[PDB]
């Protein structure tokens, strides 16, 4: 339908079909095997469980929105809401995994009797529920049902409104900027930068009480992880905000749709990053 | 005294040829008319969950339905495996347990390993411990019930011993083992008894005279486990070499082997089915093996476990098959 | 009803299952007549020793009175958290010899198929007995091929260096040597120290950190 | 030395006395037992579901 459109599909599909097999193979090994249901792998199931729904419903939904078949309003926001709900689940996933990391090292003798199994799917169950609400709050009334109404009312149609549905149309952008990025997108990449830190200098402080190889290796596999994160929901986000703050700041189009794909490709490269590092993980893939 | 002893070895050469003499002919050459059963297909039918350590034996009770299993993390669980409820789980005093046992009464189970003590708990008083036979100098490595009164166990110190519950004694020993006794198997008539040690022979015990008949051997290495074939004429014996053997009483030698070039790994179990035409046994290589007893073809697997099968027991009506495993769960399978 | 009692035994499994969990369970190896038991004694068939230490409860094995053969009985101890090895530094000339006797000992039990992934507690003991014994003999009739000094810093550091080199696993399981002391305080110290050591690296290899 | 070795000699004196069975005597009754016996083993020919305990 356009040049640059066409290859952001393409792209799409094959994220789709890089996250989708990855992640059910990391819970098909964890339900297979029963050394894998410990606290860290309920963590682990728990963001496989978002990414592969990513890769699942939330690419076709995302490719349906960029062709912009029209669509009523209210059918519009049941559409565009699931990629807030799956993508925020995703992020509170990663979250959960660094604070369980993080008391392994804090608390290490006394970590298996504060964190238990039990008390895991209550944090998990939490992040699933507070994905939720932040994607289901558009729904709710905070929308551009106010904008769309006053031009559909001039142009003299009435009724319910349909328009050729795009994400920039149904949700606002105060939304997005002051909601979904400044409370629940920028304070978890904050914890996480703030919690790895600490964890490094535990991990340092207790190496040093054939030695600089390992807390070398540490450093770069921590690193590795902030950047991921960071190169991911970072881009999609400033382009939200620059599109609130400067509103007459022209950019291009197909930056807007290189963004999103860096966002949904963050579910390709979870199972890589976080499970196949783990040494009883990985064994029982390989055999 | 080198004279002596080769004197004895002059006895062997002719018990060689003696019983070459009467291997008129092979197992594998009578039985070759038959049709083969072909493949067999056991589906698991229950997980027995609730242990938290590896599971070193188990034993059906005689009314096919309860079952004791015993673990390292200190429980011995007796299990109703119709419904999966737990009926008893008795707490142990020393967690190194590596045998148990139902008395075919029902009312008594026992216990032991590493402590080098057998316990005898009576199931219906809670459980509580009835007497702790002791005297071994090794660790406990199997016991059987002859009855309520009379348990025979078998020892790591080389020798089995038959002990009379109620005053705590041993009345008869059992010497004659050059290694560590591994399992043992009492004859269905329980007259007799068959040991297994780790100087790679087998020996046929007489309980009431107390010394050894016959000796098998044939096998290169440890036999880990022994089970009389039902009508207590034969038995076969499972050996770290990765075969079973089939050792007949009367005719006195080996009848058959079991084995495959593709199974290297040692053997933790063997069992008979009710006919006696199925061998299964435990394998280190996680799966069970059924073996067709009169044929030698392997006949099934049973890959449930994501470690070692080290027990298995076929029930006293031949129903079912349960299958534990270091993997802390029990499976029934039929 | 019969559900009720297979789930009120089954609260007990699990509250029992864990509670025995978080106890910390050390295999105690050594040699005959090596010096294992001056260790037991500064912390208080198979014996079982039972010490907590700084809110640690350890469970302490002496398994040296089994003399049936170790490869029948040494897989029940695959989930140990370590395993404290004592050698006697005395007898590196009584009896072939008895050091050489205790380094075949600890290649066994290093390289075996169970303990891959656990680490090993070493202590060498009587290390006044071993000063003062060094000098009216060389380790020479113990070790030949030594080229050192003969006082009591260097031996220590080359017999140490024997033990230790045995453990093929270098990246999976580690040694730590302490010279044993007559202190109580000090050695319950180290093997806390090197408990939590092993400990805090058991839950930094379940991330991937590791 | 001798006289605790000797003994394991008359053991085997009496392992020697004993009468032995030939095979194709031995074997004949395995195998007789197996196919008499065949109609009261359900692993060797399956049981129909609703008599089966386990899994009716
Ligand atoms: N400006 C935008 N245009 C289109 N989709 C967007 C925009 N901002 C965020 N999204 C979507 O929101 C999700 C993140 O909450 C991403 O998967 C992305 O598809």
């Amino acid at each position: 339908i356009s040049a640059f459109q066409a290859a952001y599909i393409g792209i799409e599909v094959l994220i789709a079909l890089v996250s989708v097999p990855g992640n059910v193979l990391v819970i098909w090994a964890v339900k297979v095997n029963q050394a894998l249901r410990d606290a860290t792998f309920c963590f682990i199931v728990s963001l496989a469980v978002a990414d592969v729904a990513v890769g699942a419903l939330v690419i076709p939904l995302a490719i349906l929105i960029n062709i912009g078949p029209q669509t009523y309003f209210h059918t519009c926001l049941m559409v565009a809401c699931p990629v807030l709900i799956l993508t925020q689940s995703s992020i509170l996933a990663l979250l959960a995994i660094a604070v369980d990391r993080y008391l392994r090292v804090k608390i290490p003798l006394r970590y298996k009797m504060v964190v238990t199994p039990r008390r895991a799917a209550v944090a998990i169950a939490g992040c699933w529920i507070l994905s939720f609400v932040v994607g289901l709050t558009p729904m709710f009334g905070w929308n551009n049902l106010s904008a769309v109404e006053r031009a559909w009312a001039a142009n003299g149609s009435m009724g319910e409104p349909v328009i050729k549905c795009e994400f920039e149309k149904v949700i606002s952008m105060e939304y997005m900027v002051y909601f979904n990025f400044f409370v629940w997108v920028l304070p978890p990449l904050l914890l996480m930068v703030l919690i790895y830190l600490e964890v490094f200098y535990l991990i340092r402080k207790q190496l040093n009480k054939k030695y600089y190889g390992k807390e070398l290796k540490i450093a770069k596999s921590l690193a590795l992880i902030l950047f991921l994160f960071a190169l991911s929901w970072l881009p999609l986000h400033i382009l939200n905000c620059i599109t609130l703050f400067c509103p007459s700041c022209h950019k291009p189009s197909i930056l807007t749709y290189i963004a999103i794909f860096l966002t949904h490709g963050n579910s390709a490269m979870n199972p890589i990053v976080y499970a196949f590092r783990i040494q009883k993980f990985r064994v029982t893939f390989l055999k | 005294l080198d004279q002596l002893r080769q004197e004895a070895e002059q006895l062997k050469n002719q018990i060689r040829d003696a019983r070459k003499a009467c291997a008129d002919a092979t197992l594998s050459q009578i039985t070759n008319n038959i049709d083969p059963v072909g493949r067999i297909q056991m589906r698991t039918r229950r997980t027995l969950r609730g242990h938290l350590a590896k599971i070193y034996a188990m034993h059906w009770g005689t009314d096919s339905r309860l079952l004791v299993s015993a673990s390292q993390d200190g429980k011995l669980i007796i299990w109703d495996s119709y419904t999966t409820n737990k009926v008893h789980a008795i707490p142990l005093r020393s967690s190194w347990v590596m045998t148990c046992a139902y008395a075919p009464s029902g009312n008594y189970v026992a216990c032991g390993g590493l402590d080098n003590i057998c316990s005898i708990y009576n199931l219906k008083t809670n459980v509580r411990v009835s007497r702790e036979l002791a005297g071994h100098t090794g660790y406990l490595s199997c016991c059987r019930f002859l009855d309520d009164n009379q348990i025979v166990t078998s020892s790591g110190d080389t020798t089995c011993a038959l002990w009379d519950i109620e005053t705590g004694q041993q009345t008869t020993t059992f010497t004659g083992h050059t290694g560590d006794v591994m399992s043992l198997s009492l004859a269905p008539d329980t007259r007799l008894f068959v040991s297994g040690a780790c100087d790679a022979s087998a020996k046929l015990w007489d309980v009431r005279e107390g010394m050894c008949r016959q000796t098998f051997t044939g096998h290169e290495s440890d036999i880990n486990a022994i089970c009389f074939f039902p009508n207590g004429n034969a038995f076969a014996t499972g050996s770290d070499d990765a075969t079973c053997r089939l050792f007949d009483l009367r005719a006195d030698q080996e009848l058959m082997t079991y084995s495959h070039d593709n199974i290297i790994c040692g053997i933790t179990s063997v069992s008979f089915s009710k006919s006696g035409r199925l061998l299964l046994a435990g394998y280190d290589d996680f799966n069970c093996n059924v073996w067709d007893a009169l044929k030698a073809d392997r006949a099934g697997v049973l890959a449930g476990h994501d470690n070692r099968v080290s027990c298995l027991g076929v029930t006293d009506d031949g129903m079912a098959v349960a299958t534990g495993s270091w993997d802390s769960f029990l499976k029934i399978w039929n | 009803a019969a559900a009720e009692r297979s789930k009120m035994i089954d609260k007990n499994l699990r509250e029992d299952g864990e509670k025995a969990a978080r106890e910390v369970k050390l295999l105690l190896l050594g040699a005959g007549e090596s010096g294992k038991n001056t260790i037991v004694k500064q912390m208080k068939g198979i014996v079982e020793t039972h010490f907590t230490f700084k809110d640690l409860h350890f469970k302490m094995f002496d398994v040296g009175a089994q003399r049936s053969e170790r490869k029948k009985w040494i897989h029940c101890f695959e989930g140990v958290t370590a395993i404290i090895f004592c050698v006697a530094l005395s007898a590196y000339d009584l009896v072939m010899n008895r050091m050489h006797a205790s380094m075949k000992l600890f290649d066994s039990i290093c390289n075996n198929k169970w303990f891959t992934d656990t680490s090993i507690i070493l202590f060498l003991n009587k290390k006044d007995l071993f000063e003062e014994k060094i000098t009216h003999s060389p380790l020479t009739i113990c070790f030949p091929e030594y080229t050192g000094a003969n006082k009591y810093d260097e031996a220590a550091s080359y017999i140490q260096s024997k033990f230790e080199d045995l453990n093929k696993r270098k990246d999976t399981k580690e040694i730590y040597t302490h010279f044993t002391c007559s202190t109580d305080t000090k050695n319950v110290q180290f093997v806390f120290d090197a408990v939590t050591d092993v400990i805090i690296k058991n839950n930094l290899k379940d991330c991937g950190l590791f | 030395s001798i006289a605790q070795a000797r003994k394991l000699v008359e053991q085997l004196k009496m392992e020697a006395n004993i009468d032995r069975i030939k095979v194709s005597k031995a074997a004949a009754d395995l195998m007789a037992y197996c196919e008499a016996h065949a109609k009261e083993d359900p692993l060797l020919t399956p049981v129909p579901a609703s008599e089966n305990p386990f899994r009716e």
